[PDB]
DNA sequence: TTGTATTTATTGCAATTTTCGTGCCAATTTCTGG
DNA sequence: CCAGAAATTGGCACGAAAATTGCAATAAATACAA
């Protein structure tokens, strides 16, 4: 499957997702520092085999958290500034998000 | 005894001179751990090294610490064991250097 | 401070423990050079 | 007629069902044995993994030699998600010293479990959650209830009972919900903080795109296999030399000429099959997989006047790239169920509909299979309850009683 | 590990110069072995050598 | 002009095995009314 | 609140249908020597 740009990252806390909009992209005018998330992205890692351990994990914590990684864009260390512009380029035939 | 095994791999070689000469074919064969027969490097389907290729695990060693290629032996309790299916020794992955 | 892999980790542990001593060892680039010279069909080795 | 079926036609047919990588391997193998065939600094950076971080913390911890060996054994048996993959008896065996009991291994494991991240090297989920909960201060409002639930009743929490849990734990809805939320605020996989790896891609065999208001399908020229005749060896074919030398070249020239034609025919057959598939499943490439049509091998086998065996062989392990994504060219063949009035509905479309309907349900009361069947039997589809259950199981979705939540 | 492959974005596992030279040597050696096995005419095996 | 050796063209049948949807029914899960 | 029922779920089965896999040495077009 494809990589998804979204704000619903399971492993990160609620504070680190405060600067992202509904599309998983940082707001315009946000003051960011090194390590902050700018674009939220997840990479699939799903597989058919499911041990009882995976069943317990999915039952307790939900299915969204599993079968997904975290490959978000972060501010490089020692870099700060203000978000003044965001540009989104989408391939033809792909559904556009709200930000675009 | 795991203590001696872990202590032995940090030992430094003692020497006082460097010798250079020509290499006999027998010398070159004694250096090697196997013969490379195919020009393949990576499988690109399982993303594992091809057998008898330029990156073969049976010749140059494991790609992960103390694991054989097929996956029968995986931990330190099987260290030094040559797998009978894939032929990969269960040892450290730095032997590929 | 360089390609000697084991001494790198020994020195950090010694410094954190307050012991300012090192065990030098052998650089890795010399081993790389030995392997590259051997790949040319030349028998170069350390003795004693 | 039954064709002729020479040992050459068998190899020509067998080329159809090989993927591009296996086909390249076969081409190389045939290339190194036929002289007249031919084909047309960086070092990197070291990355720190979870085990490297754990060993770095082990080196800077006041362990003894025996404790350090035990810690090395423990860190060796830790997977990418941070869980211990072997029992402590295996670690004790791997130590190799007979004067060590299980208590020392337990103490070293307890010390390691407090490394960064906390909860790493845990035996199971209950142990990891208890380790993470033991680092919270006592001032947490609902620490004791969450600890009780995790320690004693976790299987029926996974079963989503939420009612027997009330009876056994003797709590209220406004407190049990807070305890459950506190539990769900914990980190299930401690070892995923350090993520190392790379996604793995594929090279598509055929590309379908939209040009000036229609769909165009063409082979991917960056991976299409092609061979060539060696002219230098072909020149010295009938010249003045030994008769055996001249006979060795004619046979190999014939073999090379046949192999090139077999490759070209394989490419042409693949292109025609892909073109027919794209023409048949035209609504899918525009409106998603809720509109996929139920076609089989015999449907394509009449539009190209081939046999079903050829269509089966061609579509094996060959990937198609579309604006929607990468598929396997056999993802477009599916079963069907009867609809209302007349027609057929594909199983892929029904799976998409089931996923959409389940994703838009009331969390308090999830939709059972009978309710899902009733909802589907309003759009025209006639699918049985057992079939809907099978589709839900194939989608890896828990039953209704395991999808409800206390909210 | 002294001649590693370069992984880049998009999954391109490009090869280095030493791996290319080794591949050329191995291909020529395999073709020559097969030709010597099959008793090819001398005019071809000389070119391969 | 004609029988003959060479080079193309051949990419399907027929078994055998797998998968399909949907019914039967025992074992769990929730609901209800007394 | 306690039975008893009503509902839910998944293993096994069935006959059709679909998909897979093993075959092993032919027929005609064409250049050619009598
Ligand atoms: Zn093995």
């Amino acid at each position: 499957g494809p990589e998804e740009i979204t704000a619903d990252i399971p492993n990160v806390g609620e504070a680190a997702l405060s600067k992202l909009d509904e599309s998983g992209i940082v707001y315009i005018g946000a003051e960011v520092t090194g390590g902050d998330i700018l674009v939220g992205k997840v990479t699939p890692k799903g597989e058919t085999q499911l041990t009882p351990e995976e069943k317990l994990l999915r039952a307790i914590f939900g299915e969204k958290a599993s079968d997904v990684k975290d490959s978000s864009l972060r501010v490089p260390n020692g870099v700060s500034g203000t978000v003044i512009d965001v540009q989104v380029f989408t391939r033809d035939g792909v559904e556009k998000d709200k930000r675009a | 005894d795991l203590l001696k095994f872990l202590k032995a791999q940090t030992k430094t070689e003692e020497f006082d001179a460097i010798k250079i000469a020509l290499a006999s074919p027998d010398m070159i064969r004694s250096w090697s751990f196997g013969e490379v027969k195919k020009p393949e490097t990576i499988n690109y389907r399982t993303f594992k090294p091809e057998r008898d290729g330029l990156f073969c695990a049976r010749i140059f060693g494991p790609v992960k610490d103390y694991e054989c290629l097929c996956g029968k032996y995986k931990r330190l309790k099987h260290r030094g064991v040559i797998c009978e299916k894939c032929g990969v020794e269960v040892t450290q992955t730095k032997v590929r250097r | 401070k360089s390609d000697d892999v084991n001494g790198r980790t020994k020195m950090y542990k010694n410094i954190v423990d307050g012991n300012h001593q090192m065990e030098p060892g052998m650089p890795e680039s010399f081993n790389v050079l030995l392997k590259e010279i051997r790949s040319l069909g030349i028998n170069i080795e350390l003795e004693d | 007629q039954q064709l002729a079926m020479t040992p050459q036609l068998q190899q020509a047919i067998r080329l159809l069902q090989l993927s591009t990588l296996e086909l390249q391997q076969e081409l190389q193998q045939a290339l190194e044995s036929n002289p007249l065939l031919e084909q047309i600094v960086y070092q990197g950076e070291t990355t720190q993994t979870l085990q490297d971080y754990l060993m770095w913390q082990v080196e800077l911890t006041p362990f003894s030699d025996t404790d350090r060996a035990i810690a090395t054994s423990i860190v060796d048996a830790v997977d990418e998600t941070g869980y211990l993959t072997v029992p402590l008896e295996d670690i004790l065996e791997s130590i190799g010293d007979e004067e060590i009991d299980i208590d020392e291994v337990e103490a070293v494991l307890k010390r390691i479990q407090r490394f960064d991240p906390v909860g790493v090297a845990a035996k199971d989920l209950r142990d990891c959650l208890l380790i993470q909960l033991s680092q919270f201060d006592k001032t947490t409002p609902w620490l004791e209830e969450a600890r009780l639930i995790i320690s004693d009743h976790l299987d029926l929490l996974a079963n989503h009972d939420f009612r027997t849990l009330m009876r056994v734990t003797r709590l209220k809805e406004d407190v049990l919900k807070e305890a459950v939320n506190l539990i769900q605020s914990l980190d299930p996989r401690p070892g995923q903080s350090i993520q190392t790896g790379e996604p793995e891609y594929v090279i598509p065999d055929v590309l379908v795109r939209k040009h000036n208001g229609h769909w165009t399908v063409e082979l991917n020229s960056d991976s299409i296999p092609r061979l060539q005749i060696n002219q230098h060896y072909a020149s010295m074919c009938n010249n003045a030399r030994n008769d055996g030398d001249s006979q060795f070249i004619r046979s190999n020239l014939q073999d090379a000429k046949w192999l090139i034609k077999s490759l070209e025919s394989r490419n042409d057959t693949l292109l025609r099959v892909s073109r027919c598939i794209v023409e048949q499943q035209q609504a899918f490439f525009e409106q998603g997989e809720e509109y996929m049509k139920p076609m089989v091998l015999a449907d394509i086998a009449q539009a190209v006047e081939m046999h079903e065996s050829t269509i089966s062989r061609v579509t094996t392990q060959k990937y198609l790239h579309s604006p929607r994504g990468i598929f396997e060219l056999k993802y477009f063949f599916s079963s069907h169920v009867n609809t209302e009035g007349g027609g057929e509905a594909s199983s892929t479309a029904i799976r998409a509909l089931v996923k959409k309907l389940i994703a838009a349900e009331n969390p308090a009361k999830p939709l059972s299979d009978s309710k899902l069947t009733s909802l589907l039997s309003e759009q025209g589809i006639m699918v049985a309850r057992r079939t809907v259950a099978k589709y839900r199981e194939s989608l890896s979705i828990p039953p209704s009683n395991q999808r409800k939540q206390l909210v | 590990d002294l001649r590693p492959l370069v992984p880049l974005d998009g999954g391109r596992f490009a090869t280095s110069d030493l791996n290319d030279l080794y591949r050329r040597v191995i291909n020529r050696n395999n073709r020559l072995k097969r030709l010597l096995d099959l008793a090819a005419p001398d005019i071809i095996v000389r070119n391969e050598k």
